[PDB]
């Protein structure tokens, strides 16, 4: 059977408005390994998003880290979008900048 | 150093 | 203290294709030092740690050829599991393996590990005696009978008391400096409408934050990690709690408040 992904979305460095940073979508605890991840800005997909290399954990579930550069502002919203067979439809996760 | 598997499953 | 080496292998069958995807990852003390992935145009075993570039060409050629042999081994074993479980090759299936060894405080072999999972669930595992197998279900019992008849356990026990300990001793000598490193976390506290303690930039991942909600430890991408833990304060009472962070990189545990 299949394990549904858990998702965290966060910057590598504490966000400053206007300062170049990196957005992380950290996806864990899932199975089967095949998964599709996207990054969104004001509802719009970001190209070039780099996947990490995939690993799995002691309990056998898979994980992976997607990251793309970004420049936070006071207004734009950011989010991560995960498609996986354990879910009848993809899951989107807003980027909260103090989470 | 990677182990080499024996008999197949 | 102890030390360990592990290899995490993954094969995924691809419908209508002969070759599954095969990924193999090495770990010394839970830190990735090598990786192979059949997805590359010219797949080759590769160092993931600075200290692994001390090894010469025969090493990487040999590990590469071994990995192609393991890709074939998983392709066979996948075909067999379709029969044990009466599945169709039209579907994608997943086989995983964990192998390696833990050295005790005396650097002698403490425990060997060899275990397999199918569809992400335990299938068969070599026991602590490196002699007997534990099978997870009726299908794995087929494999266990097979491996008893073939004496496969001996092959593995030889590797585990063999090459595993040797090469681990050498990976420890090579990786010494890097592997002992600790980056101390940098911490601070934020207020919300709820106070939050941030530990950022720390390695290794083991850390304790104590004031409450908390998030699983997360990679920053840069070789360090992050965590936070928070409370809901009584909105008028400030300095509602003190935040302590204990991590083996800190000269002393930190203490913070908003």
């Amino acid at each position: 059977i299949q394990k549904t992904p858990q998702i965290q979305v966060y910057s590598r460095h504490p966000p400053e408005n206007g300062k170049p940073n990196i957005l992380n979508c950290y996806v864990t605890q899932f199975h089967p390994p095949h998964i599709e991840i996207q990054m969104l800005k004001n509802g719009k997909k970001i190209p070039k998003v780099e996947m990490s290399d995939m690993s799995f954990s002691k309990d056998w579930s898979f994980y992976i880290l997607a990251h793309t550069e970004f420049t936070p502002t006071e207004t734009d919203t950011y989010a991560c979008r995960v498609k996986h067979d354990s879910m009848a439809e993809p899951k989107t996760v807003y980027w909260d900048r103090d989470m | 150093w990677l182990v080499t598997n024996g008999s197949y499953l | 203290g102890p030390h360990s080496m592990r290899y995490f292998e993954t094969a995924v069958s691809r419908p209508g294709l002969e070759e599954p995807r095969y990924i193999s990852v090495g770990y010394v003390d839970n830190k990735e030092f090598v990786r192979f992935d059949s997805d590359a145009e010219n797949p080759r075993y590769e160092p993931r740690a600075p200290w692994m570039e001390q090894e010469g060409p025969e090493y990487w050629e040999r590990e590469t050829q071994k990995a192609k042999g393991q890709e074939q081994w998983f392709r066979v074993s996948l075909r067999n599991l379709l029969g044990y479980y009466n599945q169709s090759a039209g579907g994608s299936h997943t086989l995983q393996q964990m192998s390696g060894c833990d050295l005790g405080s005396d650097w002698r072999l403490l425990r060997g590990y060899l275990q397999f999972a199918y569809e992400g669930r335990d299938y068969i595992a070599l026991n602590e005696d490196l002699k007997t197998w534990t099978a997870a279900d009726m299908a794995a019992q087929i494999t266990r009978r097979k491996w008893e008849q073939s004496g496969a356990a001996e092959h593995y026990k030889a590797y585990l008391e063999g090459e595993c300990v040797e090469w681990l001793h050498r990976y420890l000598k090579n990786g010494n400096a890097t592997l002992l490193r600790t980056d101390s976390p940098k911490a601070h506290v934020t207020h919300h409408p709820t106070l939050r303690c941030w530990a950022l930039g720390f390695y290794p991942a083991d850390i304790t934050l104590t004031w409450m909600e908390l998030v699983e430890t997360r990679p920053a991408g840069d070789g360090t990690f992050q965590k936070w833990a928070s409370v809901v304060v009584p909105l008028g009472k400030e300095q509602n709690y003190t935040c302590r962070v204990y991590h083996e990189g800190l000269p002393e545990p930190l203490t913070l408040r908003w």
